[PDB]
Parts: C-alpha cells; structure tokens; sequence
C-alpha cells in the first residue's frame, strides 16, 4: 500500500488536473453570459416614460 | 486507469500461475473474466470440470459467471458447453443442465421476497389521501408497483375496480404496467392472469390492457430462455394500431435482448418504415436492446440517414437512445464516430453522442471525453445538452462516489435550472447505493427553491441515498422530515412538486427495504 | 437619384423559405420573386413580400415567365390591407447575372416605375454582404457603344424596424451586441484579416485572369482608375507621418498611465481585505 | 539494500513535493470556484431581478 | 374519449409575420390566418401565415369572406403552398390578451371543421422588447366539466408554460379555459444564413471601412471621452481620499452601495480600444 499510494494518486492527479480547463470554460462563458443578462436588463430601461413623484 | 493495451496480456499470462498450484482461486479467474472476456481464457477451465471431477467447485463458478457481467459472451458459452459431452456420463448431463438453468436462483429469489415481505397502512393510505385523478394517478400505481414488487401480490390493487377503469388514459396502461412489475419470473400464470380479466367475447373496449399485457410480458420474459417469442411474433401479426406496434415493439424488443437476431431487426426495420414516431421510438429502444454486442455496419448510416429527414422529436430521441445503448466495448472503435457527430447541429443528436459515449467510457478509463463534455455543457446556450451533460459524467465516474460532490458541486446552484436538475440527477445516480454524506449535507439547499424541477431532483436524489441507510449513524432525521413534510405541503407546492414528492416516497417504501439498487 | 437603401432581413428568410417550399425538385434554378417597398421617401425601404412562380429553359436562355394577373391580386390585395407600401423592384437569387435579364426587368420598367435588382447567392457560404442594390439607369458610354440598361452598385445596410429586432435576437440567443471590451473587439481584429483575405483572393485572380485571357470589351477603362488607386499610395517613408506616431504612442502612453494607476485604486481594497479578513477569520476560529 | 527506505523514500517525498504543487492546483481550484461562485451567484440575482 | 399531448411547432416564418402583424397590431381589430400540414393527432405544424384587411365591424365571424378565402387559398393551390389553413390568429390591444365573448363563438364556429385549430393572440403593445415569447391557446369541451379538466401527460413542460406567472388572468380564467406549450425549430440554412446576415448587419461591407475611421477618430473624438473619463475618475478619487479615514474607523459594513471599481475597469475596457487599433494602424502603415 507504500508503494501502491502513488499510482493510486496519480488518477486523482490527473481528475484534479481536469478540471482547470473546466472551470477556464466557466470563468470566460459566464462573465459572458453576465454582460450577456446586463444588456438585457439594460435594454429593457427605455428613455421615453411617464414621471410620477 | 488502464488503456486495456497492456493489463489483458498481463491478466491472461498471469492465468497461468494458479493451474500449477495445488489448488485454483475463483476469485481471481472471475476478475479476470470479467475483464478480458475472453473464449479462450475460459476454455480450459470448462473443460478441467470434468477432469477435476468435482461437483461443488463447480457449482460457484458456474453460477457467478453466468450470473452476471457478460451477454453475448454467455450465449457463447452456453453452446460451447452444450458442444462439449454427450449430445460419469449420467452426471454430466444433469450438471450441463442445471448449471445454465438460472431459474433456481429466481425461485428462491422470488420465494423469500414472498415471505419477507412487511407493509404498513399508513403509507398506502397516505397515497390514497394524495391521489389526483390526473397527474399523480400514475404516481401512486408505480409506488404501488416499486412496493409490491417480487411479492406477487394483486390483493393490494383488488380492493376495487373503480380505482382504475373510471376513467380511460394512458394511466390504465401504466398501472397494467405496473402489475406487470408487481409480479415477475412466471411462464404460466402471467398470461393466465392476464387472460383471467376478460376472456369472453376476446374484445376489449380498452386495447392498453392487451397492449400493457404485452408490455407486462416483456418485463417478465425479460433475460430468460423461457422466451414465448416465437409465438410473440404471431401475436404481433395481429391487426391493429397502437398497441400492437408500441407495446409489441416494447415487450418483443426487452425479450429478444441479448439475442441479436437478424429477424427481429428486419420487422422492427419494417416498423419503423410508416414514418410514425411513437412506434419508431418505441423501434428505437428495442433496436438499442436488441442490437446490443452486434454492431452493424450499415444500421449506423441507415439511422442516422433516417434522423434528419423527419421533423418529429420522439423519433429522433428514439433512435438516439437507440445508437446510444448499442454502443459497447467500442472506446478504442467509436471515438472518430462520436466527435464527428459531436458538432451536428440536432440538439437531441448532440445529447445522443453524449449518452453513446457514456456507457462506452464507463469504469473511468477516458479522461478525454469530460473535457468535451463539460466544454459543451458551459458553452452551449441550449439547456438540452446541458442537462443531458453531467450524466454520462456520472455514469463514467461511478467508480468513485466522493469525487463527485466536489467537481458537481458548482453545479449545485447554476444560472438555468435544467443545469440543476442534470446535476441532482447526477448526484442522485453517483452517490446511490453509498454512504457519502457530501450529497446529504449539501441536499438542504437544493430542497428548497424557486424552480419546482430542481426540487423535484433533489426529491430524486434524496431518494437514492437514504435508501438501505441504518439512522443512529447519521442524523438522517432532518431530510426524513422534510421528505414526510412534502404530502402535507401538497396543497401548497405545485402539482408536479407533489407527483416528485410521492414517487421519492415510492423509492424508500420499494420492496419493503428487500430490495436495492447497485451499480 | 438614390444614395442607398435599407434591406430587411424578413425577404432573404423568405428566400430561406423559397429553399425551404422546394420539396427536392432536381431543377432549383433561379427564382424571380417581386420586392415590395416605399418608393416616396428619397431612402428605399423594405417591408415584405411576395413570390411569383419563375421558370427557365434548359437550351435557350432568352425564355422567361411572369405572371401579371397573379401580380395585380397579390399587390391589389396586399395594397388594400396595407396602403403604406408599392411595388418598386425585383430580385433573383441567381449567383451569376444572366443576359435575359434585362428583358425580364424590361417589363417592370414599362409597366411599372424603375426596377431595382437584388443578386444573392443559393449557397450562404459567402462571408460578405449577400444582398448587392443595383439600380437601373442609362448611362452614356465613353467609348460610344449603343446605349443600354447598365446595373450601377448602390450601397446598402441590413438593419430592422422595432420588434424584428426582438424577433431575431430570441430565435438565435448566439450572436452578441457591440459589448465594448476585448473579446468583441479583438474577434473583429483577428478575423478582419480573413475577411479581405478571401475577398481579395476571390477577386484578383479571375480579374487576372480575365484581363489577359478573355475579350468581351466590358470597358476595362475604370480598371485603369482602380490600378491609380493601388497607386495612390507609393510606399510612403512614413518621415512625415512620425510625429504622428509620436502622438500615437503618447496616447498609448497615456493609456498606460491610467490602466496602472486605475489598477492600482483597485488593488486597494483586495491588498486590504486579503489581510483584515484572513487575520480576523483565524483569530475568530478558534 | 538502502533503496526502499532510502530512494523510494525520496521519491515518495518528491511525490509529497508534487502534492504540493497539486496543493497549489487544488487552492487555486477552490478560490477559482469560489469566484466562480460568486459571479453565479450575481447571476442568478439578475436573474430574480 | 381519448387525449394525447399535443405541441405547437412554431418557425420564424409566422414570428416575423407575426411581427409585422404586430406593427399591424393597431387598436383597430385586425384578422389574420395560418396553414399547415397535419402530420398526425399530437403534433401541429405551421408555415403559411398571412394578414387580412381592416374593417369598421372588428372581429367577427361575419367579417370573414369565404369566397375570398377560398379564392386566397386557391391561389396558394396553383402556387408551391399546398396547406390547409390549421386555424386563425388575431390581436387584442391594451384589454388583454384573453378572449371575449364573440371571440370565443367565432372560434366555436371556425372550430367545426378542424378539431385542433390553433388560437394565437399577439399584443406587443404592453410587450417588452425585453422577451417576444408568446403563449398559444386552446379550447377545452363543455361536456368534460364532469371529468377532470386537462387529460394531457408529459407534465414536465408545464413548468415551461410557466411563463404566464401572473397572479390573476391565470387561475382567474381558468375555468372552462387553458393553454398549450410552444417550441420552436431550427435547420442548418436557416442558422448559417440569418447568423451570417445578422453578423454583417452588425459589420460592415467591405469591413475596412468605419474601423480606420475610429482608428483615426482615437485623436480627435475619444480623447475628449478620455478626459471626460478623467473628470469622472477624479470625482471618485476626491471621495477615495475620504475613504481611508473611514477605512481608520469603521472596517464593519458596507454603508455605500456604490462599487467604485467595476465601473473604472469598464473605463479601462474602453482604454483598451486604443491599445487594440494601435495594431490595426501597425497593420494598416505597414501593408
Ligand atoms: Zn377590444
């Protein structure tokens, strides 16, 4: 098990390894699709209105 | 996490070792022939039955190899060992008999799960107080199915027929379905059940009870060499529409899996061939079934020839799921496959390459394929392939249920709820059957929310955890609670919630704790 | 007499619906249709249309075949729910320009005011502008060829009114805005080069070959302007111009100035709180 | 022999060192996700909004 | 007696026609209709859609002409439309998108021949550009008041017919009345072809043109927004003066809402443009 503890590690090396272009995927689509919901908001603000008090 | 390249040669040249020895060790052969799955491996070891002359060593090996872990492999060996012998020699004979019969374990199986079974009244009568007539009848006849499964017992569902036929549905065919998963292993009293109701005038006014005795039939003759398929063909000549072709198509498809005949593709083709999508879906499924291990070499072509020229969405799911779980065995095959028809433009095509790929990479021996998968679950805007996505992800990461909590559980809260749902799926299927309690912990914030199909997953998954769990180990109390607490809130929950609510109830209450799941 | 136009989205998606009626055929030609649009306002503008069956010979290419009852009832029932758009053109979607069609426009140019035609492509496999406004006029010809119907580029913008809009962003959920910022500005600077690459390799090489190897005299005499455009610009030394660069670069510099110190007003609360709360946390911890 | 208690030593030692560095990998995984948390987090408060 | 899910199939054919019908969508009643082909019971298909002239009378079952209709239709006979008309859709501005009275007899009267006809009602005028999303409608028996209501299965796009979470037009007129899902659908050509039409509408035709313009625009234009940028900036710089007392004296809570730091990286996402066309200006001088 000494020396089997490597090569057990090593499949948690490489699912460890994994995940960074995971959350690289993550990190650039929803900062994307958060400017994406903004302008959406952002259009739903129109100039021409009633103004109350 | 082996490429199979190296560890067959090392098993199969490490077979040699324990021959030598005084004595062999099934556990090994086992592992191996689990593995490799090879004719040869087994060929010696067959024939050194007889040689070894030794009934009761026999007995374990025997009944463990063709238990599980191989199909078309043991419809191999079953005539290798019908070659070999006659076609102590009064001995061998009921040996090679007894050895693939299979139905003795089914006996016992069955004969326990009859005197095993405890109900109680409260649960039933709970189910009876929730009942709708509309969304959650369906819900309370498969609870009644997950219950009194293997117990065999219609007593239950006796009580009256005002409960059932009042009303004329696709509920009626669910609940003749799910006698059908009340009682099962029955080559004689099935039929005779179902032909005890109305053998009169042989006229129905309501086809799903022949077509759900099909259906029924199906899930019973199901892996068995008892199979009635032969006169099912005749029966399946019969003249009509709905039932014939989806339910024969259905039952005829689960009962000649395995078999891989030429014949029962050529009549599904030619089911297949009215365009219709219920039937061709239902062709779908049983192709996949039947078609498992063989791998045509035009089927694929004519499949997918036949997926863009129809508009219709159950076809297309139908032949999905069927190029899906035909797929086996072909990691170092299909990949060239699967990322060609990775950028199809058919979203249902696109989660079908994912479902393919899923049982294909299965025991964690591809690392590539997650890349993809989680690339096109956050790129891609459309939800199907995102809630289809993390399933196959659950399904090639099943060897280890603690990794799974800590890369889903980003995708415990996501920004589309379908993202939730597939992920409650995922946690629902990677930590059944376990004792992993990163799910549990994290089930609390996913029981309530906004979205009444993420809570309907995190009723699915709480449901697939608790389940065969002792409660003085882990306070479990808390998410029992509010599992119990979900048919008193019926009224104020949507009338999905409660329809997830019961069916999660369904899973706990199934076979009186007897009986479980494994993956 | 029009400087440019405005072409809606809604008569090409009527062309992808002329794609869609076909039903495999095995003959797909070119398709006339008849455009409708606001003649009245000096800037054409496009609202929607109709279609008209069009067929062609094999063999001889003069045959063509309209339809004036079936274009007086679709314009006379078109015109009696909706008063506010006429009849101004047609279009094709052939990808090469055939000579019959100055017979087939010949008519709308005598019953009907002047024609303006529209040239797209079958196939959208062409990267740029698919819908090219050519208006028909007479011209007198320096060399002193007879007079005839000559096509003359008008430019052109594909935009919508209100709710099209809407429409099309809903059905596609892909593309994205103008999004000030890197991404969307750095994909623009990549692909650009792409962008005339394709073009300018589609274009000099059958110009180069047509000049030298072909006849038909189409009046090569602009060519000679376009070469002195080519010719405008003799490789400046840029000696005058690197004061300018100059400029440029203390703009650049400029940026770099408020990036760093901008950046640095930021750093301010994370090179704070990375500390106060850390230390706060794990004194609190335990 | 002084390989086993010695070389494999060391080397499982290197392999400490390599966890580590997958130390490293694994916080800057947990801060990533973190943030990642969080801007889903604002997210899925426009998307209330 | 027997019911099956049923799901509207929508393309971008009537959404723009619809759209066009909602410039047409005026307070004056409008008529309009729908064709198709009827593949089988639970699935609904429509193409052809098509306006109709205004009248004084409004909506009504007598304000439709049968000879022009048939004339119409046989029109689109002769031509490459072979549909029958799958039912009718009208607008109902301003009181809601619900039916009234003489509404929902035209549609007992127009319902006769085709059991399913489709009923779609688009009101743009309360509509946010925000969504164009529609709801579909239906007609339910008056003799299955006795039996259940909906008889459908396939619950889980209920949530999807979601959409209409207002809290009284739904259980409000939900007697006798309900409502159907939408989806839509989506080839290869039409993707490709409207991606590409869309991506040149947001560029130019030569796409050389109007960014050199901008590159050249960088000394005269932008540098006034930069140093209106400045101005701003240092607005926010003579309160950052302020915040390292507080900094010395609270630390606990955040009483300002203002971020002071998002909004001057988006300053900076505009600082970079100069950054991003010094590269084209490179490109430009050299070849
Ligand atoms: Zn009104």
């Amino acid at each position: 098990d000494l020396y089997s503890r490597y090569k057990k590690l090593q499949q948690e090396l490489e699912f460890l390894e994994v995940q960074e272009e995971y959350i690289k995927d993550e990190q650039k689509n929803l900062k994307k699709e958060f400017l994406h919901a903004q302008e959406e908001v952002k259009r739903i603000q129109s100039i021409p209105l009633v103004i109350g008090q | 996490m082996q490429n199979k390249q190296f560890r067959n040669k090392v098993l199969r040249v490490l077979v040699k070792i324990y021959m030598n020895l005084e004595k062999p060790d099934f556990i090994n052969v086992c592992q191996c022939l689990i593995f490799l799955d090879d004719p040869q491996a087994v060929s010696d070891i067959l024939e050194k039955l007889v040689k070894e002359d030794n009934l009761l060593m026999a007995y374990q090996i025997c009944f463990d190899l063709y238990e599980s872990a191989s199909q078309q492999f043991l419809s191999s060996v079953i005539q290798n060992l019908r070659t070999v012998g006659t076609p102590e020699p009064k001995d061998q004979t009921l040996k090679m008999i007894k050895i693939l019969s299979g139905e003795m374990a089914i006996e016992l199986h069955l004969q326990f799960l009859i005197r095993n079974n405890n109900t109680d009244l409260m649960i039933l009568k709970n189910t009876k107080d929730a009942v709708r007539n509309s969304v959650c009848h369906t819900a309370t006849v498969i609870a009644n199915s997950f219950m009194h499964c293997g117990t065999t017992s219609d007593q239950f569902l006796r009580d009256n027929l005002e409960w059932l036929a009042r009303a004329t549905n696709w509920a009626k065919f669910t609940a003749t379905a799910s006698l059908g998963v009340i009682h099962k292993g029955h080559e004689k009293e099935a039929l005779q059940l179902m032909a005890t109701y109305l053998p009169k005038d042989t006229s129905p006014g309501s086809a799903y009870q022949e077509g759900g005795g099909l259906y029924a039939l199906g899930l019973i003759h199901a892996n068995h060499g008892g199979d009635i398929i032969d006169y099912l063909l005749n029966q399946l000549k019969n003249a009509s529409n709905d039932i014939v072709r989806h339910g024969g198509s259905l039952g005829l498809g689960l009962a000649a899996m395995g078999t891989a005949r030429q014949d029962v593709y050529d009549l599904l083709k030619t089911n297949l061939y009215q365009d219709d999508a219920v039937t061709g879906e239902a062709a779908g499924l049983a192709l996949g079934l039947v078609m498992l291990g063989s791998k045509n070499a035009q089927a694929i072509e004519d499949m997918v020839g036949y997926a863009q020229e129809t508009q219709h969405e159950k076809i297309l799911r139908g032949l999905a799921v069927g190029i899906a779980l035909v797929m086996y065995g072909r990691m170092e095959e299909a990949d060239a496959l699967i990322e060609s028809l990775c950028r199809d433009k058919d979203p249902i095509l696109r989660r079908s390459g994912m479902y393919t790929v899923a049982m294909a990479y299965c025991g964690s021996g591809n690392n590539k394929a997650i890349r993809r998968l989680l690339h096109v679950a956050v790129s891609d805007v459309n939800d199907d392939v995102r809630r289809a996505a993390v399933e196959s992800l659950g399904f090639i990461l099943f060897r280890t249920p603690e990794q799974c909590p800590s890369v889903v559980s980003l995708l415990s809260e996501s920004y589309n709820p379908h993202v939730r749902y597939g992920a409650a799926m995922a946690l629902g299927i990677c930590c059944a059957g376990t004792g992993n309690k990163e799910a549990i912990n994290l089930l609390e914030p996913m029981t309530n929310d906004p979205v009444n199909y993420v809570r309907q997953g995190a009723l699915i998954a709480s449901a697939l955890i608790m389940i065969q769990q002792t409660e003085i180990t882990c306070p479990k109390v808390n998410q029992f609670r509010q599992l119990y607490s979900k048919v008193i809130n019926d009224k104020h929950d949507d009338v999905m919630a409660k329809f997830g609510a019961i069916l999660a109830q369904g899973i706990l209450d199934a076979g009186g704790h007897n009986v479980t799941i494994s993956l | 007499a029009v400087q440019k136009v405005v072409v809606h989205p809604l008569v090409l998606l009527s062309v992808v619906d002329h794609f869609n009626r076909i039903g495999k055929v095995g003959n797909q030609k070119r398709v006339v249709g008849v455009l409708l649009g606001s003649w009245q306002k000096k800037v054409l503008d496009v609202s929607n249309s109709f279609a008209v069956p069009f067929d062609e010979d094999d063999k001889d290419d003069s045959v063509w075949f309209l339809d004036h009852d079936y274009l007086e009832n679709m314009y006379g029932m078109f015109k009696k729910v909706n008063a506010r758009e006429r009849i101004v053109g047609w279009y094709h979607t052939g990808p090469k320009l055939h000579k019959n069609d100055i017979a087939i426009n010949e008519l709308m140019k005598r019953y009907c005011p002047n024609s303006v035609l529209v040239i797209i492509d079958v196939k959208p496999k062409d990267l740029g502008l698919p819908t090219e406004a050519y208006i028909s006029v007479e011209e007198v010809h320096d060399d002193g060829t007879p007079t005839s119907k000559t096509f003359e580029h008008v430019t052109s913008e594909i935009g919508a009114e209100e709710a099209e809009e809407v429409g099309v962003e809903h059905l596609l959920r892909d593309i994205k805005d103008t999004t000030v910022g890197t991404l969307s500005q750095r994909i623009t600077n990549q692909v650009h080069g792409l962008k005339g690459l394709n073009s300018k390799l589609l274009d000099i090489r059958s110009y180069l070959e047509k000049v030298a190897t072909g006849k038909l005299p189409i009046n090569h005499q602009i060519i000679y302007q376009l070469q002195d455009v080519f010719n405008l610009l003799p490789d400046v030394s840029l000696q005058e111009f690197v004061k300018a660069f100059y400029l440029k670069t203390n703009d650049q510099m400029v940026v770099v100035y408020l990036a760093s110190l901008i950046r640095s007003v930021v750093a301010l609360h994370n090179l704070i709180n990375n500390k106060i709360a850390n230390r706060d946390a794990e004194k609190k911890e335990g | 022999l002084e390989e086993g208690k010695a070389g494999s030593g060391l080397r499982q030692y290197y392999l400490s060192k390599i966890e580590e560095l997958q130390l490293i990998v694994n916080d800057k995984s947990q801060n990533l996700r973190r943030l990642q948390a969080q801007r889903n987090e604002l997210n899925a408060k426009v998307r209330l909004l | 007696a027997v019911d099956t899910a049923e799901q509207v199939y929508i393309s971008s054919l009537a959404l723009l026609k619809m759209l066009k019908h909602g410039r047409a969508g005026v307070p004056m009643e409008v008529m309009g209709l729908m064709l198709g082909e009827f593949v089988d019971d639970y699935t609904v298909r429509v193409i052809d859609v098509f306006a109709m002239p205004q009248s004084g009378t409004g909506v009504s079952v007598e304000a439709v002409d049968p000879v022009f209709q048939a004339k119409m239709l046989d029109m689109l006979k002769q031509t490459g439309r072979p549909e029958m008309v799958v039912g009718w859709y009208h607008s109902h501005p301003g009181f809601g998108c619900w039916l009234s009275g003489v509404d929902i007899n035209t549609q007992q009267s127009f319902e006769a021949l085709s059991e399913r006809a489709v009923a779609v009602v688009v009101d743009p005028i309360q509509s946010v550009k925000g969504k164009v999303v529609i709801d579909a409608f239906r007609l339910i028996n008056a003799n299955m008041m006795v039996l259940g209501h909906e008889p459908r299965q396939t619950t889980s796009n209920l949530g999807h017919l979601n959409k209409p979470s207002i809290q009284a037009l739904i259980h409000g007129l939900n007697r006798h009345y309900y409502s159907i899902t939408i989806n839509y659908r989506k080839n290869e050509l039409e993707q490709k072809m409207l991606l590409n039409l869309h991506k040149k509408s947001w560029m130019e035709g030569l796409t050389l043109q109007d960014y050199s313009e901008h590159c050249k625009h960088n000394e005269s234009v932008v540098k006034e927004m930069l140093e209106l940028a400045k101005n701003y900036n240092k607005a926010v710089e003579e309160e950052d003066k302020m915040t390292p007392e507080q900094l010395a004296i609270k630390n606990v809570g955040k009483q300002d809402p203002k971020r002071h730091l998002e909004e001057h990286v988006d300053v900076l996402m505009t600082s970079n443009i100069v950054q991003c066309l010094a590269a084209m200006l490179d490109t430009v001088v050299f070849k």
